[PDB]
RNA sequence: AUGGAGAGUUUGAUCCUGGCUCAGGAUGAACGCUGGCGGCGUGCCUAAUACAUGCAAGUCGAGCGAACGGACGAGAAGCUUGCUUCUCUGAUGUUAGCGGCGGACGGGUGAGUAACACGUGGAUAACCUACCUAUAAGACUGGGAUAACUUCGGGAAACCGGAGCUAAUACCGGAUAAUAUUUUGAACCGCAUGGUUCAAAAGUGAAAGACGGUCUUGCUGUCACUUAUAGAUGGAUCCGCGCUGCAUUAGCUAGUUGGUAAGGUAACGGCUUACCAAGGCAACGAUGCAUAGCCGACCUGAGAGGGUGAUCGGCCACACUGGAACUGAGACACGGUCCAGACUCCUACGGGAGGCAGCAGUAGGGAAUCUUCCGCAAUGGGCGAAAGCCUGACGGAGCAACGCCGCGUGAGUGAUGAAGGUCUUCGGAUCGUAAAACUCUGUUAUUAGGGAAGAACAUAUGUGUAAGUAACUGUGCACAUCUUGACGGUACCUAAUCAGAAAGCCACGGCUAACUACGUGCCAGCAGCCGCGGUAAUACGUAGGUGGCAAGCGUUAUCCGGAAUUAUUGGGCGUAAAGCGCGCGUAGGCGGUUUUUUAAGUCUGAUGUGAAAGCCCACGGCUCAACCGUGGAGGGUCAUUGGAAACU
RNA sequence: UAGGAGCUAGCCGUCGAAGGUGGGACAAAUGAUUGGGGUGAAGUCGUAACAAGGUAGCCGUAUCGGAAGGUGCGGCUGGAU
């Protein structure tokens, strides 16, 4: 996947949601060597590529994972720009970041692959498994606490829309699927659909 | 070639091991602004090794990736 | 049961009991949809030299009584 | 590396065809003479078939000949009878 | 003769048999006479026996034979147990 | 009607027209460089080139001769009191025959074949069918041989040449009934002809074993056996249509063309033979040439669709070549026979042999495409009740990123300058909240212990029931007792483990997001079109940033979209390419106007209704998924069917 | 006896694959030498055509000249006076 450190990633792309923010220290125009110059844009074909780059780098997958969901967005006959996102919002990638199981997603997306998260029962090793809404997104009882697991539950409450949670060993429910209004405007989801049109 | 057709094939790269009678491999790929010759010579494949002193075009011209 | 009982109209009765009726219909180019007339003579055995010139002969297929004789006679209408 | 069946079959079909050229040749003996002696209204003009229709069904009672060939035999035999 | 067999499906090291009553002169995955039902005995518990026993009344009465493994799931599931009275005609 | 934009390119500068070029997909791809692990497919595309070796179809003492070994009572003792040294009771096994089945299956290949071959729709009043299942006729008689054993010979050889012998459920003669059969009359369609009783010379089976218990056998269970029906199987024959191109292939055939009589085939006839007329076949391109197994299927197209076949299925053809037959129900037979040919091999030189397109392997050629692998555990088939053998089918392992899906190459900090150069009209932000210096997690990985499904289905393990049986095994049918597993202790689970050991590549000119210095002097060289380098190159070559995206990146070649440059949909013919020099005219195509018949063409309605991975919609199985099933949809295209006449 | 009939054998003529040549036909490869074409350099000479390009074109045709061109006869403007 991505496997980086997001401290320069808030300044590199459009946005990538590192933490509270990382651009205010140095000059936030560009990271370096050519930025404060004749500032050139790119095309709308490249803007939808850049709007793809504000969501491919945000969700952290590769292509044909951000791209093979797009043809099943052609199976769901709603708005193609946002019904793509609601199936993209219906997986285990929303768990390892948003509900706080680390100070990031990387230490917690490690924690599912050990078999130390164990959603829906015994074990789901993979985060590409779509969280089919209704299954009890649980936590392994042999990994209850760390320096990261229960810590950011106290920091970040409001496990998002149509995914509830608990402190009962930090288990959720994921009661339904959230809509496009439960999809942030940090990257405009409508402007990915035409780079994949081209 | 194998089928005994005589060509004029462009030898890309700078240095070579192509004095005579080298049992070589030949691609397509025309070099423009050069009449008749419209074939390349695969560097570093059959009986030549590729050229040495390249550091921006390293995958081509027979150079293995450094370290 | 029966056998196939197609129709026709003679072209040339060969010597000693071989009439040759003419069938023609309209096939199309499926790329174009435009149909066009086309012909396919199916040669019938005349049992007793029944059919004549002009006759719109309805015949009936059989198993081969000879090399060409695949069809036998049922219906003859007119003559010129 | 021919297996023992191929060396066994060639000899049992040597002797089975020797049993097949026993009776079929004896039938093709019978269709050479009892065919030639039933005709022209001989001494046994209607009794020669009691060996002919005997033996052409002796070929039919075993695997020597097709039964329709035995039917083909009586077609030209009993037309003369 | 014509006989019931085990024609399989499924990915690597995992069979999905749909049964077929057809001739022995065909290969095991060849062209068939009748694909009656399926049989997936390889599960954790079940043999998953789906059977439309209406046509065993035809074929076993005029030429088809059960053969040594397709015979005794019929004696297990009870397909030929219904045929036991249907052969008792 | 979920698709249909493109980028450039003729100038000193425009519009048209035109091809050409790239952007985008895919490949059995292969190559340069790279390379974590699983879960998955595919795997000489060339030489249908040639082959060493292994090695791949068998089957049954419950057929019966043999003969061998031989348990088996096995004397007297060979007195070494232990063997059989003898005899017969001699089983089982071996043989190796005779015997019935199989050999046409599984497996492999696309040369031939442009065709009924295949596909698809029909048809046989021209159809066959061992075995299997059901239906009835029933199993009478005699029987020589005959290998085996003895005997003679050859040759190191190989394997034979001769003399006498031996059993059968093998085999052959005698009569037995049948819709047999050609002679006499009553059914309808398809002229011929059929249809099912008719009624007659007819016609001949025949196999007997191990055995439940009985009867020193009887229904013969077993498993056959031969007589008259069927069910089935696969195959045959006959007409529709889909089926490459060349007239710089036009005149094609002469047993040909129709018929006339014999064949003979499961049937048909020019199929051949004696007869009759030249006829028949043709520019709608017969004829011939060249090329190619066909279809499903793949694939991209808005649809109009048409290109691939490694795939993966169905059919056809082939088995060193070319002929001829045998046997068998089924062959003109891939590990049968004979002939002829060409190649190869052994030899003691006398004559002997062999046909990898069955599975690996070898050489060859090629750019290249799997281990002289394992096990039959599952399935499936073969003969046998079964057990057993054969599986080089199959189920697995190997090897390959060649390709598909996840997995990786791992984090909260803290200097925007700790040590650091693609620049400086250096002062600097800086690679760079990069990082030393730490919190922490252990996908994989290290490595030491449980372990698994599949692996369930039999025959083995009696009571029975059903056809029941003289009674009972037997056979179909309930148990509940017990069988074995290539993969594999592999996968999986536990713990321990270090933040462990892991991405590469092309430009940074404009297309197109990713730039700057050293050489460099139209040189080296890049080069998709326009083009860079002549001493100030952002373009070359040298090096930091980034960028596109990840175990790939790039090149090469190959089909499609982009592209309506084949334009039915959806192209032009005055000057751009498109009218002969004009005609006249043969064929052909296409024709003014107005009424009525059919329902042919049109368009509809009742169904059957169109193919398996491919294809509509929704689930199930896969950790996701890769990858396999479900439910209708179902054809809405073709057939069986009713119709309607303006317009043809 | 094995004589007839048949059979093994014996001859006797019809058709045969392959062969053997035989003539050709067709196809491919090669051939001392050659003659048209393309690309480059255009090394060279001339300046034909484009300006009524110094003495308008163009077609069919015909002849000469190595070629460019020269002329001639019908037709066309896609030409100046």
């Amino acid at each position: 996947r991505f496997r980086g450190s997001n401290w320069k990633k808030s300044r590199r792309l459009g946005i990538s949601l590192s933490g509270t923010g990382k651009e205010l220290e140095k000059r936030p125009y560009a990271p370096g060597q050519h930025g404060p110059n004749q500032r050139k844009k790119l095309s709308e074909y490249g803007l939808q590529l850049r709007e793809k780059q504000k969501l491919r780098y945000l969700y952290g997958m590769t292509e044909r994972q951000f791209r093979n969901t797009f043809d099943i967005a052609g199976k769901k006959f709603g708005v193609h720009g946002e019904n793509f996102m609601i199936l993209l919002a219906s997986r285990l990638d929303a768990v390892v970041y948003s509900l706080g199981l680390a100070r990031t997603r990387r230490q917690a997306r490690q924690l599912v692959n050990h078999g130390h998260i164990l959603v829906d029962g015994k074990r789901v090793d993979i985060p590409s498994y779509s969280v089919k809404p209704g299954q009890t997104i649980s936590v392994r009882e042999k990994s209850q606490k760390l320096n990261i697991i229960v810590e950011s539950v106290e920091i970040n409450n409001f496990v998002p829309e149509y995914l509830n949670f608990d402190a009962d060993s930090l288990t959720g429910t994921f009661v339904r699927l959230p809509e496009r209004s439960e999809l942030p405007a940090e990257i405009n989801e409508q402007l990915i659909v035409e780079y994949y049109s081209r | 070639l194998s089928n005994n057709i005589e060509i004029n094939a462009y030898i890309p790269g700078i240095g070579h091991n192509l004095q005579e009678h080298s049992v070589v491999l030949v691609r397509g790929g025309r070099v423009k602004d050069l009449p008749g010759v419209r074939y390349h010579i695969v560097r570093g494949a059959l009986d030549t090794s590729g050229v040495d002193g390249r550091r921006q075009g390293r995958s081509l011209y027979g150079t293995k990736k450094p370290k | 049961n029966d056998r196939k009982v197609y129709v026709g109209k003679v072209v040339s009765d060969k010597m000693d009991k071989t009439i040759t009726v003419l069938v023609e219909t309209y096939k199309t180019h499926k790329l174009y949809g435009k149909r066009v007339k086309y012909s396919k003579k199916y040669k019938t055995h005349d049992e007793n030299n029944s059919a004549k010139l002009g006759d719109i002969v309805k015949i009936q297929e059989t198993r081969p009584l000879s090399a060409t004789k695949r069809f036998r006679l049922v219906e003859i209408v007119e003559e010129s | 590396a021919n297996i023992k069946s191929a060396i066994k079959r060639v000899k049992t079909t040597e002797k089975a065809e020797a049993r097949n050229i026993s009776q079929k040749s004896a039938m093709r003996t019978a269709v050479k003479n009892a065919k030639t002696a039933v005709s022209n209204n001989a001494d046994n003009k209607n009794e020669l078939v009691s060996l002919a229709v005997k033996l052409v069904d002796k070929a039919a009672q075993s695997n020597l000949i097709h039964s329709n060939k035995a039917d083909r035999i009586k077609s030209q035999l009993m037309t003369a009878n | 003769a014509v006989k019931i067999r085990l024609t399989r499906l499924g990915s690597k090291r995992n069979p999905f048999y749909r049964i077929v009553v057809a001739d022995a002169r065909s290969p095991r995955d060849g062209r068939i006479i009748e694909q009656i039902g399926t049989y997936n005995p390889t599960s954790a518990n079940a043999p998953e026996i789906k059977v439309d026993e209406a046509l065993a009344l035809k074929w076993l009465n005029d030429g088809a034979k059960p053969t040594d493994t397709v015979h005794n799931i019929l004696s297990k599931e009870g397909i030929m147990k219904k045929f036991d009275e249907q052969k008792k005609a």
